[PDB]
């Protein structure tokens, strides 16, 4: 049972979203889509479900004006909209097989749909290597700054594929700034070149940067 | 062209359409309808004076009660929205007690005593939950019958007074049943139960908004003659018209059915993924079963020993159950969901 | 609605012992003779998983540390013995009366011996540098435990202007945390000044671990 | 303003007005109409196949059946429709006899043979008068079900099959029955028999076009359990429905009432120009009498031993009758006029 | 107990006609006014009946759209009305006392209301005397009304000798009777012989004498 | 509707004989132990009188001689002396069932020994002849049989156009008939001719009863 959600939504104040869930593997005995909120880092809400195939859907009470489950049977898909928009609806909305009220649990999960509430507009980051003449060692690490995007987030990828560390963005001044940094054995460095990938997708952009000294 | 209809100013006067079978009847007579669906907006149970209900609850506590048991879900939605009312009204009496009123969960349990008219210790409680510091044996019970209709368009009021004695027999003033040709219906505020004639005279399909205890009038039955508890469908206690309509061939009293979900829908059709087949090697009818596991797997082969197909089966909030007769041809294992 | 309250909010473990975390229903979970109840893991960044479903069954593929138990109100999931993979958030929800409902949570941190910060000093970039800012960047990577408090030395004056920093969840591999300390100035700010350092205090020794560099 | 309002597409839906009690109530169900005082043009009996039906009576003629007896005046009314192609039929088939087609008179008698479907000597006599010659033990009767309606606006056509096997009870197909609240109606193309309640329930007026001699089929009879036959009001031999519905206190079976009327209107109210009077001394019940003599002289005093007021009156083409209880307080005198 | 029906109506092709019978010596239990239809020297028709203290009614099939009983309590009096009005309408309608169904017969009768449909207007007759140049024994006499509609004439002769009244025959549309009467011939010319001819219809009276050429 | 046949539609009775009529129900009449069958007597220009009522009960004022008999389907009036007044038609009635319904009738005629007509002849009035027509009147007074020819001869020839005949009804005290034939015929009409001649011949003599007059 394979659940498909989605890509991530920028969305002005007040307006309205509908995301979608395609699910793979079921029958009509199972396969109820349950949809929750979570805020990042916060307690998950429940707001309903609905089979695509018995158009049976049940709301709960604090999302009965706001959220809106339709389907379609051949997609097997399922749509939540969201009514009058506002930022304390921007989280991630998971989209998870379930079943009727005292039958079973959360079996599968989507990856999740990000949500962003926002008046700003879609801005592409600026990437700076982070390279350093000086004291080294059997290990030198080398670091990439993305700065000045919106709206969240970015993948930094390094090579493609050693021990990499990502660092969670912070906002500033209405926009956003993270870094990267990966430590590989300075014997390979600079002989061998690397590279930080920065991928921002609300903006479509793809940068990539090689790291050299100063 | 022309044609030529009786009508009376004093019964039901009008022209009625039926889609399937395209008649139109125009006439007088009797109109019984389904009103099972539209009952929230449709009709409002209304005590008579809230003054003399007040010292009525007051005698009865005095005299041992402890609280009430509604006997239908309409009354219940009374005693929420007069809760107010009534609690103002002791406190000017210096009544020394408080009227709280619960939710309506599953059967509308029945309560043995009565509140006669007038001309843990503190509270009266009204429904919730099944509480032993307030047994039901303790508590009053169908204590309203119907004084007048507040007839309108939109929404109609039921005026109702306290019973003078206890009775086990639903108010008949708000029950009704109708029968044309092939086609049967007993009807209430809360029941709809149809029967119709394929062959052979059987229970076609229920819809049940409440499932509740009392009886079933006799005087408001098709068919009341020579009927055995044990073969009413609907289980008398639960208030199944005492009526051979109220029969199904090859089934039994569902005594043991899902009653408890209370409220509900039966018919005679599969329950969606499952087969069932008539094998006397089946095992014996038992306590209703849930054709969705605890872990919602779906049990597939289903069987009864000498039920008769389509299968009697309910359908409700948490999924599909079958009558008793039915039972898993794999016979008990895995994690089953069974009723009371 | 049936509430479900989760303690503590917050655990710290060390590597091999034993978790025990509970969850509080206000009204019984219980029907039919189960009890509808389970446990969820969730990763940072990732879907919420499944370990135990009803009170106390052990998920499939799930590790036999996990183990549940419990009936009507109160239940406890019990991992035994906890190992690094397992910092993760952890969830309990009930399906028994609508809504369904979650508990706030209850966040695992794992404890290891201590350890010390490898630090890292970087210039601002010669890119950075042409488009009229400059950001002067250090990594304090793999150091136990979360708590640290980073000094920067501009030319021997200490700078507490413009700083800003970020901390990782915990690795799942080695227990450790990390964090990026972030100075932002002007480009010509930059050039005024020649020499920079960056210097931590940690519980692992009480003379700084410094690092610096010059133009 | 709004209301909501359930429908379904196979029950009948729509709107209706009640101008007493003013009750505009719409809904989805089954509506019981009056089909008594517009049945000539509105409903139409009509036979399956003339040809197939000719050969049934052959088989009948030849095996010693004399004759045949409408139930229903419905039926006697296709008898005389079909006579004439019926005749022919049999003139082409060289079948060496006639069928003749009489009045209806009176109470529709009851014959003890069948008409068994297939794939003097002279005339076989449909109806008209009870003949000697003719015995009703020797004619066929109630020998057609109904198959299914024809509905149209306008007329609605009603087409018969020969039943395989005799029964006494009524074509159920034909039939109907309701009850709201407080009232009560068994009915039928020639029944309509209302009951009330007002403190008890008993029977309040009835309306018959014709007096038929099947039995009442119990599955559309409300209330039927527990009923007395000698205390039913319109009685059994009749196609008075067994139930309490069918009671009334201090009155007992009308086997003796002005049934022969063929045609009569039942209820509880004084006749123009009498009186009765409860009195333990009056005589006993009998044959009901009609209140005017032979001469139109009016019978001022009346009296009851033991019935309740208002009087169970029957009124006819003639004038008025009285149940059996009510008697003459002045005895016998002039020409009286009894039924047999 | 007496019934009184109103006078005689002649009434145009297409019009309505309502005629009256007021019964003296009624009560509630019996009077019933019935209403029959009777063509000349045909059979009767029976309408219907209607009481007026109880405004029961009943028609027969026929009627159902020609005839419709009314009723005044107060002067106990029966009204019947005959809607469409054609040629086939006329004849004499009488009124008559009965009862309901199987109850009694027709009791006591009205003395009938003569109703004629016609496009034709009312004309007076011509009246002319009708004598004899011979002698014999006995001498007879006449007057010929000639020439009037609608009918009917009465012709009496001095008011109060054998009368002769004949039938009224129709020619050119008009109706045609005579009248004789007889007399000894001692008695005739010296004593005078005048002949009343009266039509009501007309509401005139026409005299003769009878004097020989 | 029950209808009823009456036979004879005409009967012939002397004075003193027995007049029998029946009428033939084509369903009972009986209810109640009651036949509800009436026999009505109609003198002409009158309306009818009732002498039996219910199968066999003579009516209040009748003259015995009047009687009734027989049930169910078959009825019988008998008169026995009929008299010189019983000049009438008789109807039988049923009140069994709706429509109330009428026999046809019996007329019924008296026998007398013949008698001969009185014949007179009427020139046209002096009034008649000035607003330009003529009618030549001629009486046939007091006969028996009703069986008569008439004839009108104009100066010998016979005529055929303008004749008109009148028939009374039979008799109340005499049983005799009368007749008169009025021959029109335009004014100047009357003037070609000299003589007109009534010729009327009965039963009683082959040669024909004449009167005739001149101008
Ligand atoms: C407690 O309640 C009972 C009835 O439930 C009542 O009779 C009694 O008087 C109360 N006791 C006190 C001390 O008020
Ligand atoms: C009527 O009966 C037949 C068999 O007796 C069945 O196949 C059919 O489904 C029935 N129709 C219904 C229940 O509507
Ligand atoms: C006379 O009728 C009987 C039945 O009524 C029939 O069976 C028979 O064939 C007929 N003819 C003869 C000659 O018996
Ligand atoms: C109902 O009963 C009351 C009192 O017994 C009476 O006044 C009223 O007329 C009754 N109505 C009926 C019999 O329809």
């Amino acid at each position: 049972v394979q659940l498909q959600q989605s890509g991530p939504e920028l969305v002005k104040p007040g307006a309205s979203v509908k995301m979608s869930c395609k699910a793979s593997g079921c029958t009509l005995t199972n396969c109820f889509m349950h949809w929750m909120k979570q805020k990042p880092g916060q307690d998950l809400e429940w707001i309903g479900y609905i089979n695509p195939y018995n158009d049976m859907t049940k709301y709960s009470e604090n999302f009965k004006g706001k959220a809106t489950l339709t389907s379609d049977k051949s997609s097997s898909t399922a749509f939540m909209e969201l009514s009058s928009l506002t930022s304390e609806d921007s989280a991630v909305y998971y989209c998870a097989r379930g079943y009727l009220l005292r039958t079973g649990c959360f079996d599968y999960w989507g990856q999740g749909t990000t949500l962003t509430v926002s008046s700003a507009k879609t801005t592409p980051p600026s990437v700076y290597p982070l390279a350093p003449g000086d004291t080294t060692g059997s290990s030198v690490t080398l670091g990439c700054l993305v700065k000045g995007y919106f709206p969240e987030s970015v993948t930094v990828t390094w090579n493609s594929g050693s021990s990499v560390h990502t660092f969670p963005a912070l906002l500033q001044s209405g926009l956003y700034t993270m870094s990267s940094s990966v430590t590989v054995p300075s014997s390979t460095w600079p002989s061998q070149t690397v590279t930080c990938s920065v991928a921002h997708p609300a903006s479509s952009t793809t940068v990539d940067k090689k790291l050299e000294p100063s | 062209g022309t044609e030529n209809l009786y009508f009376q100013s004093n019964a039901d006067s009008g022209c009625v359409i039926n889609w399937k079978g395209r008649e139109l009847k125009c006439g007088s007579g009797i109109f019984v309808t389904n009103e099972v669906h539209t009952w929230t907006e449709q009709y409002k149970f209304q005590a008579d004076s809230p003054k003399r209900l007040s010292a009525a609850i007051g005698k009865a506590w005095e005299e041992g009660v402890c609280g009430i048991r509604s006997a239908t879900r309409l009354e219940n939605i009374m005693w929420k929205q007069i809760s107010n009312e009534l609690n103002h009204i002791l406190l000017e009496n210096d009544m020394k007690f408080t009227v709280v009123v619960g939710d309506v969960s599953g059967i509308l349990a029945q309560g043995k005593k009565m509140i006669r008219p007038q001309p843990q210790n503190t509270t009266f409680i009204i429904d919730g939950p099944n509480t032993p510091e307030c047994p039901d044996n303790q508590r009053a019970w169908n204590i309203w019958e119907v004084e007048d209709y507040g007839f309108g368009i939109f929404t109609t009021n039921i005026w109702l007074k306290l019973r003078d004695s206890y009775t086990q027999v639903c108010d008949h003033r708000l029950m009704s049943a109708a029968i044309k040709d092939s086609k049967a219906v007993h009807a209430d505020m809360g029941y709809w139960i149809e029967s119709e004639k394929n062959e052979t005279w059987k229970l076609a399909r229920a819809s049940f908004i409440e499932v509740k205890t009392c009886i079933w009038p006799k005087s408001h039955t098709l068919w009341s003659n020579g009927v055995l508890e044990s073969e009413m469908i609907i289980p008398k206690i639960y208030g199944g018209p005492i009526s051979q309509h109220n029969y199904r061939p090859g089934y039994f009293t569902q005594t043991a059915g899902p009653w408890h979900l209370g409220k509900l829908e039966l018919d005679f059709d599969f329950c969606e993924g499952t087969t069932v087949v008539v094998d006397e090697h089946c095992g014996n009818r038992g306590p209703s079963l849930r054709t969705t596991t605890v872990t919602g797997k779906i049990i597939h082969e289903w069987c009864c020993r000498s039920c008769t197909l389509p299968p009697l089966r309910f359908k409700g909030e948490d999924g599909c159950w079958y009558g008793m007769e039915i039972r898993p041809v794999k016979d008990k294992e895995e994690n089953l969901v069974k009723s009371m | 609605n049936i509430v479900l309250t989760q303690s503590p909010a917050s655990l710290a473990v060390s590597l091999g012992q034993r978790a025990t975390i509970s969850c509080r229903a206000s009204e019984s979970v219980d029907s039919y003779g189960y009890s509808f109840m389970h446990w969820y893991q969730q990763k940072p960044g990732q879907p919420p998983k499944v370990l135990i479903y009803l009170a106390s069954n052990l998920e499939s593929g799930v590790p036999a540390r996990f183990s549940g138990s419990g009936s009507r109100t109160d239940f406890t999931l019990t991992i035994d013995p906890v190992e690094a993979d397992d910092a993760a958030t952890y969830y309990c929800q009930q399906n028994n009366e609508n809504p369904l409902t979650f508990g706030a949570g209850t966040k695992l941190e794992l404890k290891r011996a201590d350890a010390a910060p490898t630090v890292s000093i970087f210039p601002p970039s010669s890119e950075q540098l042409t488009s009229g800012g400059a950001s002067v960047v250090c990594f304090l990577n793999n150091f136990y435990p979360k708590d640290i408090n980073v000094k920067w030395k501009i030319d021997g004056s200490e700078r507490q202007n413009g700083v800003l920093n970020s901390w990782t969840d915990q690795d799942s591999k080695d227990s450790t945390y990390s964090m990026s300390s972030t100075l932002t100035l002007t480009k010509d700010e930059y050039e005024r000044h020649n020499s920079y350092t960056c210097e931590a205090t940690h519980k692992t020794s009480t003379s700084p671990i410094v690092k610096s560099f010059n133009r």
